[PDB]
């Protein structure tokens, strides 16, 4: 049951890493983009 | 020599009494107070605080007026300082 | 699903995009959401596997639905205005639409106000009162203002500039208080319709005898004013309509170095005017030149352009040729 | 020392010493020197000038001008007060609040009080007040209340006439090289009724002992004869006839129905006439009383 | 006679005036009525009301006090009233 | 509510003097009053004391400014003298 839970975590930090990549290509792609994505979340605390 | 007119003030005085500031305050409407002038005594006159003359109430024709009985010599008046 | 509040979790997409990226995002924040989540950042706290994959999961989510557009939402409306309306129209259009986004207090206003009327206002004012006042502003409005106060205010504000301390909160606000009461009354914005390039626009149409009278009563009132009036009257446009017997007469007494610097700031249908009339050598030359010579600067050209409007001006006296707005029509 | 005597002399010789005057200017003055340390967050000294009881007109042509004149009402008194913060003080506290340090010199050449300088003077007043009510609550308690301020003397006021006494209370202030000057002035027909409690302290327990002495002070004076003395009639006469006056006239009067007794001069009591005993007495009708 | 110990009441008149009921009550604090004597008059010294003596004001060591420069005449009294 | 004209004067002060010093009066002779300088000097209607206030000098002319409407606890100390 441990080896299961370690290899259960491991798939999911290398599925984080993975599409962290790609966050970090979205970012140097349109950083306007994700600044506006940002603020559209920043308005929404408030709701 | 022109003083001749110059309107003066006699008052006469009908008492006077010794008494303190218990019962003064404690006067009240009705009470009596006696003075140390007897009935029939003649009244004493004075004008702006000194004695002047020495008098007594009469009737005269309805009307009562004062009548002098005595007018004041320094020698009573030093008796009555 | 712990509450991780939308601030936390911008704070870990920024954590987690990196530096640069997180810089870029930042050029593209207003100064109220950087405090906001600087603070946040400031106080953060220890982020789950599982949270930090939700939340950049609906992240993916949000940037995939919103990515459009925002190509070039401040140039766009530059080019656009400069390729329609011209340059100046253009400008004025600009400032108008980036004027729409108000201040939030009168400090700002100051800046966007007349230097005049700010001097007026803030010349009664404590002089670490316009200290604290002209920290706040642009740096050329400040100057601006500064211009205006005699010398002793000025050498004191400056030296207060010099030396600030640091003003404390309450009093900081308090001043803004009373300038956003102060400043509420609806609108500034003085419409700048109207002024120069525009009166000489107006005397180029009239009569000779007029603007000769006109232009002659400006100079005994500014001489200055009237040589940028005569100036912009002319502009150095209309030499290509001065037909091709100026341009031979011209040549004849402008220098070479003169003509070579003033036509390198010349568009080409005015080079082509000007060269395709006089002998096959000079044009060569005068083009190989042209096509040789390095940059110069602006100032230098104009120097040049304005000592041939003298000579044009000296022989259009003389009338040896003829300066019309109208376009002489040939059949 | 006969010197024809001219208007506008005003030689108004009113000398006392207000010592709980001065015990409350110094309570007030550490009060200040506690609320400016916490306001400009620096530490002032403040020295406590001599009171100075000069009529108005004299108190008003030493003040400078302009100047902020800072009208209050010392509740239950009648009357207004006036609180002085002169130029250099405001000066001093709007460069210490707004980033200077003060070094530079106090350069004063005369202005009006802008919006700005004049919340801090409000402020530096709320403070002021806030410590002469404290001061002043140890002997008196009283309610201060800010009206309005002014900039000239003219347009203040403080007293009905230029020639009424006033009390004025100049208070030295320093900040490390820079000096200021601030002063309170208060109407002596204000403290008129307090007079017998400003000129002596010498009592620290009298909340109750107070009451007790007044008590004290009734039942002991209700020991005292007094002079009655009951003015039966009132007759004018001439002087010619007082001295050509013999025994045995008549003098005529009109008939009086009340009898006025007075102590001194001063109406007590109107009553009837009468005869008890063998002696003139009078019965009490109503008592003298407003 | 020389009955003439008698104490009496003097008064020094600083000016008159006449002046209706309105003018009495729309007086307020500080309100200064002018008065008919010119400035340097000599002032009026009554006593018990009656008009004996004229002089102006003088002070003898903080202490109100009057010059007389004219007491007796009844010349002119009939132009008074 | 009425319209009738009352006389108003203002007195400079009082002096409760016998009169030998009157008799003994004549030009230049020095008169001391109870009021001293600096107080404010009474203001009557028809003879009766209403208000105290200061003398002041308009276009040459004398005047009285109204300081303040007396109390009657003052009016009798003021009588009781």
């Amino acid at each position: 049951k441990d080896e299961q839970l370690q290899q259960r975590r491991a798939n999911q930090r290398l599925g984080a890493e993975v599409m962290s990549q790609r966050i970090r290509e979205m970012s140097d792609n349109d950083p306007r983009v994700v600044a506006l994505v940002i603020r559209q979340w920043m308005s929404n605390d408030h709701e | 020599d022109l003083i001749m007119d110059i309107p003066v003030k006699l008052t006469v005085e009908l008492g006077r009494t010794r008494m303190t500031i218990k019962e003064l305050l404690r006067l009240t409407q009705g009470s009596v107070v006696a003075l140390d002038g007897l009935a029939g005594e003649p009244l004493d006159i004075l004008i702006n605080g000194y004695l002047i003359a020495q008098g007594e109430v009469v009737v005269v024709a309805d009307k009562y007026g004062v009548r002098i009985t005595d007018i004041i010599t320094p020698s009573e008046r030093m008796r009555r300082l | 699903m712990s509450n991780l509040s939308g601030t936390d979790k911008s704070v870990i997409l920024l954590m987690t995009i990196g530096e640069d990226r997180a810089a870029e995002v930042f050029k593209h924040l207003s100064t109220r959401e950087v405090q906001a989540l600087s603070t946040a950042m400031a106080n953060v706290r220890q982020i789950s596997n599982k949270q930090l994959t939700d939340v950049l999961s609906e992240f993916e989510q949000e940037a995939e639905q919103f990515a459009a557009l925002n190509i070039n939402a401040n140039e766009y409306l530059r080019s656009v205005l400069v390729k329609a309306l011209g340059e100046e129209r253009a400008s004025s259009l600009l400032e108008d639409i980036l004027e729409t986004r108000d201040t939030t207090s009168g400090i700002e206003t100051l800046n966007f106000m007349e230097p005049q009327s700010a001097a007026d206002l803030i010349r009664d004012e404590h002089p670490q009162i316009i200290a604290t006042i002209l920290v706040h502003l642009k740096r050329s409005q400040a100057a601006d203002i500064l211009a205006l106060f005699d010398e002793r205010l000025r050498h004191d504000v400056m030296l207060r500039i010099a030396t600030f301390g640091g003003v404390q909160p309450a009093a900081l606000a308090e001043l803004t208080e009373v300038l956003n009461g102060l400043l509420d009354g609806q609108n500034l914005k003085r419409s700048k319709m109207g002024g120069v390039r525009t009166a000489a626009e107006i005397i180029n149409l009239m009569k000779t005898q007029q603007e000769e009278a006109v232009i002659t009563a400006v100079r005994e009132f500014d001489g200055e004013l009237a040589q940028k009036i005569i100036d912009e009257m002319f502009l150095f446009e209309n030499l290509v309509d001065v037909d091709d017997r100026s341009i031979q007469r011209l040549l004849q007494e402008v220098d070479s170095e003169s003509l070579l610097i003033a036509l390198k700031g010349a568009e080409p249908p005015l080079r082509e005017k000007f060269l395709r009339n006089m002998s096959q050598r000079a044009a060569d030359i005068l083009r190989d030149d042209l096509a040789n010579r390095g940059p110069v600067r602006l100032s230098q050209v104009e120097n040049e352009q304005k000592a041939i409007l003298l000579i044009v001006r000296r022989l259009a006296e003389t009338g040896e040729m003829v300066i019309g707005s109208g376009e002489d029509t040939y059949v | 020392d006969i010197r024809p005597y001219d208007p506008n002399t005003q030689r108004r010789v009113v000398r006392e010493r207000l010592q709980a005057l001065e015990i409350i200017n110094e309570r007030f003055a550490r009060q200040f020197r506690m609320g400016l340390f916490n306001l400009l967050r620096r530490s002032p000294d403040i020295t406590v000038g001599a009171i100075r009881i000069q009529p108005y007109h004299e108190f008003a042509r030493n003040l400078p001008v302009p100047t902020n004149l800072n009208l209050i009402h010392l509740k239950p008194l009648r009357g207004t007060g006036l609180v002085v913060f002169s130029p250099s003080l405001v000066f001093i506290a709007v460069d210490n609040l707004f980033g200077g340090d003060g070094r530079f010199p106090t350069k004063v050449e005369g202005r009006e009080f802008t919006h700005t300088e004049q919340r801090v003077i409000n402020r530096m007043l709320k403070l002021a007040l806030e410590g002469y009510s404290d001061a002043w609550k140890a002997i008196n308690p009283l309610e201060v209340e800010y009206v309005r301020s002014e900039m000239q003397v003219k347009f203040t006021n403080i007293t009905t006439s230029p020639n009424d006494i006033v009390v004025n209370t100049p208070f030295h202030v320093e900040i490390g090289n820079l000096t200021g000057e601030f002063n309170i002035c208060l109407p002596f027909s204000m403290i008129e009724p307090l007079r017998e409690l400003l000129v002596n302290p010498p009592l620290e327990n009298s909340r109750h002992e107070d009451q007790n002495w007044r008590d004290n002070l009734v039942r002991q004076v209700q020991h005292s004869e007094l002079e009655l003395v009951a003015n039966f009639a009132d007759i004018p006469l001439r002087l010619s006839q007082i001295l050509k006056l013999k025994p045995g006239d008549v003098l005529p009067i009109e008939k009086p129905d009340r009898i006025i007794a007075h102590v001194d001069g001063v109406p007590v009591l109107t009553s009837q006439y009468g005869t008890v005993n063998g002696q003139y007495a009078l019965r009490v009708e109503h008592l003298i009383n407003p």
